[PDB]
């Protein structure tokens, strides 16, 4: 289950390791663009929260 | 000018284009950077299908 967009919902990740490579597999990816980022790059990068 | 001949599905059009990346993208063809041009891509599920 999704929450509306007006109740939209927000998780938080931290503390952790995570692989873009396990997210890029799905097949129905059509809209997809980064703008203080590149896609490409993401699975050597570093954040704070 | 050179001329290359190949069939993909609908969801792998996007990638075919430079600075792109995927698992058909990087395993089968690739196109560099300053790539001169433009590709041209039709439907055949009349035909191939």
């Amino acid at each position: 289950r999704f929450a509306s967009v007006y109740a939209w919902n927000r998780k938080r990740i931290s503390n952790c390791v995570a692989d873009y490579s396990v997210l890029y597999n799905l097949a129905p990816f059509f809209t997809f663009k980064c703008y203080g980022v590149s896609p490409t790059k993401l699975n050597d990068l570093c954040f704070t929260n | 000018v050179y001329a290359d001949s190949f069939v993909i599905r609908g969801d792998e059009v996007r990638q075919i284009a430079p600075g792109q990346t995927g698992n058909i993208a990087d395993y089968n063809y690739k196109l560099p950077d300053d790539f001169t041009g433009c590709v041209i891509a039709w439907n055949s599920n009349k035909l191939d299908s």
